[PDB]
């Protein structure tokens, strides 16, 4: 699971102090990491093993330039919570995303 | 094959998975609020909020006229600890939002357009909050059960997960009243009663109230408002050694027939899935007292009864209804109906209930094999299903034994040059099966004897390793190890 250390402190504190955040803290997570899928439906002991390790207020965004990037591709004409599973699929790139949108 | 105001099926997997992930969490922070309600600088200070009078109360002696008056002490103590707690806790907050409640996937969704901001909790602001007594009603009653953990009773943490409805395939969950929702708890909990040897339910903060549960319990939702965020689906208890077990059964009175449809764990790797995240979190070996509640859990479970719909009689874990009975399949001798089901209405029919374990599961010839069984000499099949093939049971049967491998290691193998191998029953006396798509090639390298091993079939028949005299094992254990180089 390729978790970026930003990612992995969040859902920590996500997870023991700040359950209510789990929606669009999970909706966020899902839809930039399309392996998590896999990796918690056959080994989810391991998933909860690293949460058990992992270890004034907070909001879960898009990078500044994911943000516009998928808002860009919305203008196309697309519904945002497609345009956002594509991006971050096609490695956040905004022509190999569109092609998926229209073509695929 | 599909309604047409379903949501797609992509959609419809989608939200399993998104079910799971939610779950996990959840039960992840329950775990981990378990261990700081463990907390050594709480417990040093709710302590001192327990006079000693009800300490005792807490930890009766054994009655030897009549244990119903000791169980009668420690009921007498916590509704003791109940009220002081009620005086403790000054400042009880509102949920921000809906709190730990179920949310719909509307929300779920939006959650992104109509952003949060949260306020960061840490473990020492929770400790803060219980040692004050201020906080929503979740923290409330996390901290009575580290009060009564100061006073060392076995007290659990129970928590009733809330992931969002993956069995609701509407294209539009929506919605609505806060009181609806807050009208049963999320969090309470449960103290071992040593004379009784039953897990006594306790909630000081919402229904206020102690309840011994035997058959109906007051803290499962009721009602169509107040189950609309509130779906009693997986009710997980933390205990003092981190044990982590899960506990529906208790609450759910229609566990086997309404709950288990809406758990993941209603098929065969969602049953597997999640006893796997349970594991992960049970920290600690069995004991006498989780012997006693898994009989309870049993006596749930022949006391649930036959459920009154055909809906519900479909796909049972221990009742089938006569119709439902495989064609490959058979009432055992000297058994009948477990009961019946009336099919309302005018031209309303009766049905004949069965309990699964009083049906037999009938195979053919082949079908045995695969299962490691070849018909005994005199043996006569229990019915015959067109296509004709003859099914017989498990009495004609006797356990397959395969030749043993030679002095050099020979394996005796089909036409093909192959050896089945459906069962560990099926590994020759002397040999041994190595599993591993790499075995069959580390195996011909070696040039050694051996024999690949046919372990099912597609519709065709799939090699997953290899069977190999017992002291060839090493040889191909290393040559496997170091495949890079072959």
């Amino acid at each position: 699971i390729g978790l970026t250390v930003e990612d992995l402190l969040s859902l920590r504190q996500v997870v023991s102090g700040n359950p209510e955040a789990l929606a669009p803290l999970l909706e966020n997570i899902s839809a930039r990491y399309p392996q998590l899928r896999e990796h918690i439906m056959a080994n989810p002991e391991v998933f909860v093993s690293m949460l058990l390790e992992a270890v004034g207020s907070f909001q879960v965004d898009y990078t500044p330039e994911d943000d516009q990037a998928i808002s860009r591709l919305c203008e196309l004409g697309f519904e945002r919570d497609l345009v956002i599973q594509v991006y971050f699929a096609c490695d956040k790139n905004e022509e190999a995303a569109a092609n998926i949108l229209f073509s695929d | 094959r599909t309604s047409r105001n379903v949501c797609s099926n992509e959609e419809r997997k989608r939200r399993k998975y998104f079910h799971m992930l939610y779950l996990v969490c959840l039960m992840v922070h329950g775990f981990i609020r378990n261990e700081w309600i463990n907390s050594k600088r709480l417990s040093r200070k709710l302590s001192n909020l327990v006079p000693e009078k009800v300490f005792e109360l807490l930890h009766p002696q054994k009655d030897e006229e009549l244990p119903l008056r000791s169980t009668r002490k420690l009921l007498d103590g916590l509704k003791k600890c109940m009220e002081l707690w009620q005086k403790h806790w000054k400042i009880t907050k509102k949920y921000d939002n809906e709190g730990l409640y179920m949310r719909t996937w509307k929300e779920i969704e939006m959650s992104a357009n109509n952003k949060r901001k949260f306020k960061t909790l840490k473990r020492s602001d929770f400790l803060r909050a219980v040692s004050k007594g201020h906080g929503d009603p979740d923290i409330s009653v996390q901290g009575f059960v580290a009060m009564l953990r100061a006073c060392n009773v076995n007290a659990r943490l129970i928590m009733s997960c809330q992931p969002p409805d993956f069995t609701n395939m509407k294209i539009d969950t929506s919605l609505n009243a806060y009181k609806d929702m807050v009208k049963y708890p999320i969090f309470w909990c449960e103290v071992w009663d040593k004379f009784s040897k039953k897990w006594i339910t306790v909630d000081p903060v919402n229904l206020k109230t102690i309840e011994q549960v035997r058959l109906h319990s007051k803290l499962a939702p009721k009602g169509v408002a107040c189950c609309e965020r509130n779906m009693l689906r997986y009710v997980i208890a933390y205990d003092r050694k981190y044990g982590c077990r899960d506990v529906t059964r208790r609450y759910a009175q229609w566990m086997n027939s309404k709950v288990r449809k809406r758990r993941i764990t209603k098929d065969d790797f969602g049953e597997k899935w999640f006893r796997k995240v349970i594991t992960a979190l049970h920290h600690r070996k069995r004991t006498k007292i989780d012997d006693y509640e898994d009989q309870y859990f049993f006596q749930r479970d022949e006391s649930e009864g036959i459920p009154d719909s055909v809906q519900d009689l479909k796909n049972h874990p221990y009742y089938v209804l006569e119709q439902d009975i495989k064609q490959t399949q058979i009432v055992k001798p000297g058994c009948k109906e477990c009961g019946y089901l009336k099919v309302h209405g005018k031209v309303g029919k009766v049905l004949k209930v069965y309990a699964k374990r009083d049906i037999a599961d009938l195979k053919s010839a082949r079908q045995w094999y695969m299962n490691g069984r070849i018909l005994k000499t005199g043996s006569r099949c229990k019915k015959v299903i067109k296509r004709d093939e003859r099914l017989y049971s498990f009495e004609d049967t006797e356990l397959y034994i395969p030749p043993l491998a030679s002095a050099s290691g020979e394996i005796t193998k089909n036409t093909f040059g192959n050896i089945e191998v459906f069962a560990p029953t099926m590994i020759p006396g002397n040999c041994c099966l190595v599993e591993n798509p790499v075995a069959i090639k580390a195996a011909r390298f070696l040039g050694v004897e051996f024999a690949p091993a046919v372990t099912s079939f597609k519709f065709k028949p799939v090699l997953s390793g290899i069977v190999v005299a017992k002291w060839l094992r090493e040889a191909i254990e290393t040559a496997i190890d170091g495949i890079e180089f072959i």
